[PDB]
RNA sequence: GCUCGCCGGAAGACCAAGGGUUCCUGUCCAACGUUAAUCGGGGCAGGGUGAGUCGACCCCUAAGGCGAGGCCGAAAGGCGUAGUCGAUGGGAAACAGGUUAAUAUUCCUGUACUUGGUGUUACUGCGAAGGGGGGACGGAGAAGGCUAUGUUGGCCGGGCGACGGUUGUCCCGGUUUAAGCGUGUAGGCUGGUUUUCCAGGCAAAUCCGGAAAAUCAAGGCUGAGGCGUGAUGACGAGGCACUACGGUGCUGAAGCAACAAAUGCCCUGCUUCCAGGAAAAGCCUCUAAGCAUCAGGUAACAUCAAAUCGUACCCCAAACCGACACAGGUGGUCAGGUAGAGAAUACCAAGGCGCUUGAGAGAACUCGGGUGAAGGAACUAGGCAAAAUGGUGCCGUAACUUCGGGAGAAGGCACGCUGAUAUGUAGGUGAAGCGACUUGCUCGUGGAGCUGAAAUCAGUCGAAGAUACCAGCUGGCUGCAACUGUUUAUUAAAAACACAGCACUGUGCAAACACGAAAGUGGACGUAUACGGUGUGACGCCUGCCCGGUGCCGGAAGGUUAAUU
RNA sequence: AGGACCGAACCGACUAAUGUUGAAAAAUUAGCGGAUGACUUGUGGCUGGGGGUGAAAGGCCAAUCAAACCGGGAGAUAGCU
């Protein structure tokens, strides 16, 4: 549920929270965990190469299981849980043989529900099938794009792709893009969508709710010297030029795409 | 007011030190030059 | 077991001074400008052979040589049990 | 030596860092010290630093560094695996008294504790660079239980007052005691115990995880404080002696209670929140290979070993960083009384100081202050500066608004002391006693004693009672930026930058993009509700027309067009 | 609850005076702003010069910054003094 704050303050005006009651609220699982410590954008050679990155709050990680290989065996749902490493939210799920693991939440999840990969599992969300298995025109999530690699596709918040066509060793998918693209029919997949839609609803409210997403502050190109940035001085407010990034490529409109090993997966660009 | 030398022997053998000259080949250079010129004290190190 | 030669080369100057007149006169502690390398365990074996008394334990301090003329000594402050020394 | 002033959450005390002998004693006064110096952080000589328990080293890991092979790069070399280093973090154990001219948790006295080796005895499954537990973790808030500590009473010792009074609701001082060991309670957490089974924990396990069944939830972990013992010991106001009057020596009373108490402890707890809060070893446990009447493990006892390095002194400063014995800078710990909400402030304690030129004089002028008749912003670029306001409780409070605000809006009133209600009230604490019990660190009941606001009524003093110090000026109309924030270290704090929100555009993951001859790495262990780049800048109402030109995107029939041939 | 409020430490730096051969190569004094946060601070580490870093001022990078410092080319060159 999105909820707004009362305006008792500024900076608490505008802030919508999405609230969860059904997120764990005690401590994440244990032996899934593992330190994730910052980078602050800089390579191994100490320099910035992605910038507005840095401080934050402290975040432990989390192991997925992405590739959803333990076949034949059901699971069943103990809990949702918050992740901070992503927009979506993960469950804890146990196996009968008692090995627990972490998922993506699909969208109808909830404790107690029973999950299972393979072949022969069931068509119901949650479930992970090879798409050769699965009927087209359905819904999933965190498809794989090679065989055995894990799920690399539609792993937000809320997520999906659609199954458009099976041609052969192929299967046709509309990805959020809007982009065709051609994959394996050996890929696995997993049945539903991505949980936790509310998300693209909350509003940050103030400029520290970003801070503490690790995102520093963005200075605009035109309001620099000529030495910082194309967007150089002029007296006053002056643009007189065309839009370019902070290393001269014309941004608004340029396309920067440039892989023919890819190309053949391509059915349509997106528009 | 607070001045550019806040000393720290750590940080001072860390940087300059014996063991960082000979480190890589151009404080090893520092060394050699050190040595020609005859100076008493090579290094930073005490 | 270690060598009769080491142990005299451990044993220096038997140190002479007010607070080591007292330490002897109180707890039996006899104070020896000893080598800079002398363990307690070679101070307690040398005493207790070269001049045959017997030691409780060794107190050593390292002494810091004063610029302009004292180089670096230890003093130990050989704390013997009943064995009267210097 | 006696007075006097000054700091007192510091201008006291203890350290880290840094320095380096500045520390104590004796001698000297050239130079040094903004003067003199008999003095000194100055010179010269001699001394001073004692650790199984404090710290380092050591064990272990973070960021990061280096890195055999390895992958790259004219060379130099870059990156990086196994690994190995790297604290600012995690891994064992000592307290109280006494003592030096200068060292003390180190020496001495008393009373403890930890780890390891080796033997003896008794009982025995032991055994990994491998599995599992544990270590192990955020912010904010709110109790409750305590202690440090304080105050008063009691007790003990002393006193009877330079000037009226002072044998008493009189005055002064002291009423201290630890680690350890024993007990295990305010509190916190968690159902326990057997039996069977197994697609999990790279293999296997009796351990962890999972699934059933039976039977009792009445069990266990954790935990301040109190109490006992340590300790008939030590310390102790003061007396009595020697004396060089430094100072040393001997003896030694009482050594209790109530109340108030933390920001310290229980508490790594509990409740909540989103931004979702290290690692590895020590430690516990499980087995593998292997070992088999061995070796190993457990317990008791005995014995030995715990090395090496640091320890002086300064440490908000005359010993560090500022060229200076420089009004500056500099991280941690402790924190007494009376007022007070307070770590503000005033005055004091313990302690520590009077700032290394003084003496006169009492001109102009300058600085730093006090007060001013009548006016009262007439000043000036401008109320700049000054002056003014200032506390708590209660009454009261407009436009406008995004309903939260505006708002301490504005504006008023009551504040001292004394006495009564009430020889001290409401409240807080709570002893004996009295019962109970699943019988003591128990629970009720009872109210002694202690502590103790606020109010009302009456009275009284000054010109004045938030009497000092401390401590909002207020209102009205407008420009700009929403806002809290950020910036031109050292003339610009702003209307500039940032900002939440908006839009556009790029990007299908070996992503775009960046740093890189490369190898690689960031983005991101993210994946289109995700990331980058650009402009705009909360919110509300909205964003019209123009594609000519210059970019960008798409198309390609035709013209022109490189190497090549 | 709050990039809430008031206000010490703490972190800053709006105004005035003084100082300007300073007590100080930017301080003192009186006021002033924030003070549970986009907070502040200790200790290590990391990014290097057409490079870094920058809530952007040509700020900052050891009192040096529209291209640091040191040494070298080097006795650059100077129709100028």
């Amino acid at each position: 549920a999105v909820v707004k704050c009362k305006p008792t303050s500024p900076g608490r005006r505008h802030v919508v929270k999405v609230v969860n009651p059904e997120l764990h609220k005690g401590k994440p699982f244990a032996p899934l965990l593992e330190k994730n410590s910052k980078s602050g954008g800089r390579n191994n050679n100490g320099r910035i190469t992605t910038r507005h990155i840095g401080g934050g709050h402290k975040q432990a990680y989390r192991i997925v299981d992405f590739k959803r290989n333990k076949d034949g065996i059901p699971a069943v749902v103990e809990r949702l849980e918050y992740d901070p490493n992503r927009s979506a939210n993960i469950a804890l799920v146990l196996y009968k043989d008692g090995e627990r693991r972490y998922i993506l939440a699909p969208k109808g999840l909830k404790a107690g529900d029973q999950i299972q990969s393979g072949v022969d599992a069931a068509i119901k969300p949650g479930n992970t099938l090879p798409m050769r298995n699965i009927p087209v025109g359905s819904t999933v999530h965190n498809v794989e794009m090679k065989p055995g690699k894990g799920g690399q596709l539609a792993r937000s918040a809320g997520t999906y792709v659609q199954i458009v066509a099976r041609d052969g060793a192929y299967v046709t998918l509309r990805l959020r893009s809007g982009e065709m693209r051609k994959v394996e029919a050996d890929c696995r997949a997993t049945l539903g969508e991505v949980g936790n839609a509310e998300h693209m609803l909350r509003v940050l409210g103030k400029a520290g709710a970003a801070r503490w997403r690790g995102v520093r502050p963005t200075v605009r190109g035109t309001a620099m010297n000529p030495v910082d940035h194309p967007h150089g001085g002029g007296e006053g407010r002056n643009f007189g030029k065309h839009p370019v990034t902070p290393w001269g490529v014309q941004t608004k409109g340029k396309k920067t795409r440039s892989n023919k090993r890819t190309d053949k997966f391509i059915v349509r660009r997106r528009s | 007011m607070k001045r550019t030398f806040q000393p720290s022997v750590l940080k001072r053998n860390r940087s300059h030190g014996f063991r960082a000259r000979m480190a890589t080949k151009n404080g090893r250079q520092v060394l050699a030059r050190r040595r020609a010129k005859g100076r008493a004290r090579l290094t930073v190190s005490k | 077991m270690i060598r009769e030669e080491r142990l005299l080369k451990v044993l220096r100057a038997p140190h002479v001074s007010e607070k080591a007149s007292t330490a002897m006169e109180k707890s039996n502690t006899i104070v020896l400008k000893v080598a800079k390398d002398a363990t307690k365990a070679e101070i307690k074996a040398a005493v207790q052979k070269l001049f045959e008394v017997e030691v409780e334990v060794v107190n050593t301090l390292v002494v810091k040589g004063k610029v302009k003329r004292r180089s670096d000594w230890k003093k130990a402050y050989v704390t013997l049990k009943e064995g009267q020394n210097l």
